RNA sequence: CCUGCGCCCGCCGCCCGCCCCGACCCACGUUAGGGGCGCUUGCGCCCCCAAGGGCCCGUGCCAUUGGCUAAGCCGGUCCG
RNA sequence: UUGUGGCAGCCAAGCGUUCAUAGCGACGUUGCUUUUUGAUCCUUCGAUGUCGGCUCUUCCUAUCAUUGCGAAGCAGAAUUC
RNA sequence: GUAAGCAGAACUGGCGAUGCGGGAUGAACCGGAAGCCGGGUUACGGUGCCCAACUGCGCGCUAACCUAGAACCCACAAAGGGUGUUGGUCGAUUAAGACAGCAGGACGGUGGUCAUGGAAGUCGAAAUCCGCUAAGGAGUGUGUAACAACUCACCUGCCGA
């Protein structure tokens, strides 16, 4: 019921943003991210030359209204995973058996051991953008890197409930693999 | 809903992106009034409520049966042609020998056999997706259903059609050119011809 | 981006109801719906939205003008001449004009896009044999 | 009005109707899916129950109480003769499903194959394939069978062989007419297949080439003909009390009176085995070869 | 052409008795779709606010209310009594229409839609014209903006008469915002 | 494989029966967008609304007696 | 029809060694069900074979066990919702 | 009578005794009562298809991952809930800085107190003033058996609508 609805914002000068129908594609110093926005019914507008990217809700309602700030804060996570990237991390918990992470293939997988003391082996595969690396620093952390930070959070997801405690009370049995620092890396 | 009032040898429909149920009543209204409907392009129907909702509306129909003899009970059809016959003739009174004879002139197909790929292919405008359904409400495309509930034709019908478009745009290409030179004759020609074509200037656009 | 807007001094054609085929202009809107809408031949009142057309024109006034204010503007973008030599209004006049042709203009026409027809096939069959 | 207590029902519900079978030959129903870089082999023969007889073998099955025991196994000879491949068929899929493109047969057709297109051979001039034998006398006519192979090799999405058995080596089955079947080539592309086919026509293939050692395959036949039967030995139902007036051995209630009709569920007397079958994951002990 | 409601001014009184040979004349303006229903609902309020009754009363004048500019656009404000299925409420609102009867239109529309609320249940307590710098309602005051500009976001794609209906077409409709 | 006195195919001689009455027309894709054309390959230009268009001797008693005939167009037939 | 029979809700005084709502839930109150019985007498008295068991099939869920889960006065084992 | 398509009364009408149009179907519900026909127009009810009549012109509300919902009688749904959404009514805070969020911050007569084996406030906890100030209850749990700080309402700093 509201004429219009608009937010902006700034696009930096080191990644441009190629938006077409509603495929803003955008590309900077660490590779490339695409994502399809057809779904929003939304008023792109690249205006100053892409350096802003302004997004458009005519005769919207407070449901639609409420998606331009999640496209504005889709794009953002498209930029920054550009310039910077991000990174999770996870923390190894454990109480009395040791969990043996062991890298499947060039940092393209995680092989879990001992979790519990269960025989069964725990395989988890990256998704396209991401690679896993055993913290060299740190008593027992695994860290995840990429681009698209909804494909680490995913692999980082994966991992945490491929190591849920069945069976027995888990306000005591805290054992697991759980996120420690989710910033953009 | 009267009729086209047409006298087309036949009228072949390109369904894709119609609503099932509009396309359904305006073709079961032509049947009746004797005309002849191809419709092509049933996997791409559309209907309004997600997938979510068509796959529980169609896993309903599946539970009804004959309890004694299932083979003689209601017959469930996967493919989205049989899917569109059927919707098209609870629209008919197919129990009468009138009814009879207007399922028999529809022909409905997955794709686009021949030799309708080289016929111009009409749409609907009361049943277009875009005139009927408002942009952020949920649908699906009948393919997509038939996927879902057992059809184990959609990859055929997907090899099928790249090659078919991917031969229609060559065509496309070829009638592009063809166009332009019969445009710079149309000049030529026309200033060959000067007043002597004076009587169509003020009818021409 | 959008090329069309409801706004003030849009010119808006009138693409349903008992008055089709006129300019108006837009003057004032009054809710999402319905507009006021003032052409120099009329009595300004309000119409809906659905029953109008945004054209590519726009003239340069106020909110709610004086009849000779508006009379004036008109003129000085050229409103009608504009509307009347693009593809867009032309369509609608040579449509109104192909109606009135009587039988013998009919037939005269009809002599003439035969003889136009031959000059085009003689002239594109000499194309298509010169090229290779 | 529940059944008082309860037990699982009798007889399958999945092997109906349970009707003499349309076929003598069991039916291929479905081939092994193809994989593009095996080599071109063949998927099934055609072989004669022979007999049974038992084995006695020392097992290896670490943690089983029969490891470093001995165990006796009853097991089924099949005589497996050699087939002859004499045709080559084309599949192309459709929307509908798979269709027959093309064929071509060999020039040479056996006696037995080409008696197995007659129901009175005897009787009849013998002319099958005597015409289309002609063409491959003529260049005309070899053009043709290679421009078939062109197509075949330019559409096809399957490649199948047709093969026939040598019924006349068995004397012990009173058969001329040998038994014909079409036979799936799976592995390499379809101008791979096609060479692997057309190339060995008129030729013999033995059952080593297709099966191995140690190697599940699955049997397909029609069961043994027992004629009709009554519902304990056809469904395996319960006998009823010595004392029942009218006979014991039937189903007692046939249904409910609600729905006014008898179920395809409940258990009728009828037809009794030659039916067919598919049985799954039969072990080969042994390959034996004449030589 | 017609508006579905008129406003009317209806003046009537007490019927002269024995004592009281000049009872006291009343006036309202009231809402509805002719004279003969005008008529009705006054009779209705007269009888339940001033205890006088049409049967031992008097109809003295009847005149229609007609808009002074209908080719202006002004604002309006409806202060209405009206009955829920639990109750009975006080509304407000805020319209925007050239006539004030367009204006009444609207209102009994959005009664009926936003809360199925029937005309026999609306009793109309005041209406204004409300001059923009005081109305309350946001729907109202995001119309009260020069340079105002918007596209079209839905339109009806239809032919100008029936004439022209067909059943087939052979391109989709060209649709563009 | 295709009936030894049985059938099949091809040409013209047509006569019925049947349908029809101009029984003319292939882009994909989306519609909070798209289309044609040039050159930075993206920018300009022009067009976007309905096949509401194009095409076609479209004009001879289903069609007068004969001859002639360009260029162009439509059919049958030959071959590729 | 639903008194009675059976199942289920809402409020929350209290129990739950302290803590209304882990598990319960008094005094009150709202329903559902139609395997009980009662109430009725609409159908059938020129007849619809009247208890139970045996036999066989099918159907429901208001889920006992079996699969996947959520909670706990769940340490484990067991048990409960 | 708990009730019943139950039993018994009062006024009127209907069915019985009556076809016809509508309510898909029905004795009494809605319309309407009738010779055999032509033409016109209606009532109830309707106008996407079945099915005669608009996919008509307008404005809002609804999105159902329960078979959304959709016909007087009529073929139910209740108490009770929802931060789904849309409208209203009564109050409030706001540039004198509001709400959210993050916190250095909650200090002084003051453990005069309240437990003579424990508590400006911190197992617990009767309760009323005052000192400071843009300011902070002689503290319901901030958790330290007990003077230590973040997490309440009460003011400050950060934020600017
Ligand atoms: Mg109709
Ligand atoms: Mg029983
Ligand atoms: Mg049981
Ligand atoms: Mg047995
Ligand atoms: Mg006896
Ligand atoms: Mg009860
Ligand atoms: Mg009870
Ligand atoms: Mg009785
Ligand atoms: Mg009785
Ligand atoms: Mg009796
Ligand atoms: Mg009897
Ligand atoms: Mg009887
Ligand atoms: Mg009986
Ligand atoms: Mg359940
Ligand atoms: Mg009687
Ligand atoms: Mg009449
Ligand atoms: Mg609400």
């Amino acid at each position: 019921k509201t004429i219009l609805a608009s937010e902006t914002m700034e696009i930096p000068e080191e990644v441009t943003v190629k938006v077409s129908a509603k495929m803003i594609s955008v590309t900077g110093p660490r590779g490339t991210l695409t994502r399809n926005f057809k779904h929003l019914n939304l008023d792109f507008q690249l205006q100053e030359g892409g350096r802003k990217l302004k997004v458009d809700a005519w005769f919207g309602t407070r449901k639609t209204m409420a998606a331009i700030r999640t496209a504005i804060s889709h794009v953002q996570n498209l930029i920054t995973g550009v310039t910077k990237g991000f990174r999770y991390k996870m923390r190894f918990v454990y109480a009395h058996f040791p969990i043996n992470a062991s890298i499947t293939a060039a940092n393209r997988g995680i092989e879990i051991r001992n979790f519990l003391g269960e025989k069964k082996v725990r395989k988890v595969d990256m998704l396209d953008g991401v690679t896993i690396l055993r913290s060299e620093k740190v008593k027992d952390e695994i860290v995840l890197d990429g681009n698209d930070i909804e494909l680490v959070s995913r692999s980082a997801a994966l991992i945490n409930q491929k190591c849920h405690v069945k069976n027995k009370d888990i306000r005591k049995f805290l054992d697991g693999i759980y996120v420690s620092d989710k910033g953009a890396i | 809903v009267s009729g086209s009032g047409v006298c087309a040898k036949r009228v072949v429909v390109d369904a894709r992106h119609h609503m099932l149920g509009r396309l359904a009543s305006i073709v079961a209204k032509e049947l009746l009034n004797g005309q002849r409907v191809v419709v092509v392009r049933c996997e791409e129907i559309c209907m309004s409520g997600g997938l979510v909702r068509q796959k529980m509306k169609y896993l309903r129909f599946l539970r009804k049966r004959m309890n004694t003899k299932p083979s003689h009970g209601p017959i469930h059809f996967r493919a989205p042609a049989k899917i569109l016959w059927r919707t098209i003739r609870g629209m008919i009174p197919h129990k009468t020998a009138r009814g009879e004879a207007a399922l028999a002139r529809l022909k409905a197909y997955e794709g686009v056999p021949p030799p309708y790929d080289r016929t111009k292919r009409m749409v609907i405008p009361d049943a277009l997706k875009v005139l009927r359904l408002q942009p952020g409400h949920r649908y699906c495309l009948l393919g997509q259903l038939s996927k879902e509930v057992g059809w184990n034709y959609a990859d055929t019908i997907r090899e099928l059609e790249e090659k078919r478009k991917e031969k229609a745009k060559v065509s496309y290409d070829r009638r592009k050119q063809l166009a332009k030179l019969r445009v710079k004759a149309e000049k030529a020609a026309e200033e060959k011809l000067g007043t002597q074509l004076e009587i169509l200037a003020p009818i021409k656009y | 981006p959008f090329k069309r807007f409801v706004e003030i001094g849009r010119v808006a054609l009138v693409n349903y109801g008992k008055d089709y085929g006129r300019l108006v202009v837009i003057v004032d809107v009054v809710d999402q719906n319905r507009a006021l809408v003032d052409a120099p031949d009329m009595v300004r009142c309000q119409m809906n939205f659905k029953r109008l057309s945004l054209t590519d024109i726009k003239i340069d006034i106020k909110r709610i003008p004086k009849k000779a204010t508006l009379i004036k503007a008109m003129e000085e973008a050229d409103v009608k001449t504009k509307w009347e030599n693009s593809s867009w209004g032309k369509k609608l006049i040579v449509q109104k004009k192909r109606a009135a042709l009587n039988d013998f203009d009919r037939f005269k026409v009809m002599l003439a896009k035969i003889k136009r027809g031959g000059a085009i096939r003689q002239e594109l069959a000499k194309l298509k044999k010169e090229v290779a | 009005s529940h059944r008082k207590f309860e037990h699982p029902r009798h007889g399958s519900l999945g092997f109906l109707p349970r009707k003499r079978c349309s076929r003598h030959r069991g039916k291929v129903k479905s081939f092994p899916k193809d994989d593009q870089q095996k080599p071109c082999h063949l998927t099934a023969f055609l072989g004669y129950k022979a007999g049974m007889t038992h084995i006695v073998r020392e097992v290896e099955k670490p943690g089983s109480k029969l490891h470093k025991k001995e165990t006796c196994e009853a097991v089924t000879i099949i005589e497996t003769p050699p087939l002859v491949i004499v045709g080559l068929v084309a599949y192309v899929k459709t929307p509908r499903g798979l269709r027959t493109l093309n064929s071509v047969w060999a020039q040479h057709l056996s006696e037995d194959v080409r008696r197995r297109f007659y129901k009175n051979w005897c009787k009849s001039k013998k002319k099958a394939f005597t015409k289309y034998a002609l063409k491959y006398d003529s260049d005309s006519g070899k053009k043709e069978i290679q421009l078939q192979l062109e197509k075949m090799k330019k559409y096809a999405t399957i490649v199948r062989v047709i093969a026939h058995t040598q019924i006349r080596k068995m004397k012990g089955l009173k058969q001329k007419k040998a038994h014909l079947m079409e036979i799936q080539i799976n592995g390499g592309t379809i101008a791979d297949k096609v060479d692997y086919g057309y190339k060995f026509f008129e030729k013999e293939v033995p059952v080593e080439a297709v099966f191995q050692k140690d190697e599940m395959v699955d049997i397909i036949g029609v069961t043994k003909g027992k004629g009709y039967e009554g519902v304990v030995t056809r469904w395996g139902v319960t006998r009823l009390p010595r004392k029942t007036h009218r006979g014991l051995r039937k189903v007692a209630c046939i249904g409910a009176w609600h729905p006014a009709r008898v179920s395809y569920t409940v258990a009728r007397a009828g037809q009794n085995g030659y039916h067919h079958r598919t049985e799954m994951n039969k072990k080969i002990y042994k390959m034996g070869k004449s030589g | 052409v017609a508006f579905r409601f008129h406003q009317y001014q209806v003046v009537g009184r007490a019927l002269p008795t024995p004592g009281d040979e000049q009872p006291k004349i009343y006036r309202m303006k009231l809402w509805a779709t002719n004279e003969v229903r005008a008529k009705s609902k006054f009779w209705y309020f007269l009888r339940k606010l001033k205890k006088v009754k049409k049967s031992n009363g008097q109809m003295l004048a009847i005149n229609e209310i007609f808009e002074k500019n209908p080719t202006t656009i002004k604002n309006y404000g409806i202060w209405l009594r009206y009955q829920s299925r639990t109750g009975y409420h006080n509304m407000y609102k805020e319209y925007r229409d050239t006539t004030l009867n367009g204006a009444v239109e609207q209102m009994y529309t959005e009664m009926a839609s936003r809360h199925r609320v029937r005309s026999p249940c609306i009793q109309i307590i005041k209406t204004a014209t409300v001059n923009f710098k005081l109305c309350k309602r946001d729907n109202t005051k995001q119309f009260h903006n020069s340079k105002i500009k918007f596209p079209l976001v839905y339109q009806k794609v239809r032919p100008p008469t029936r004439k022209l209906k067909t059943t087939y077409k052979a391109t989709r409709p060209n649709l563009f915002m």
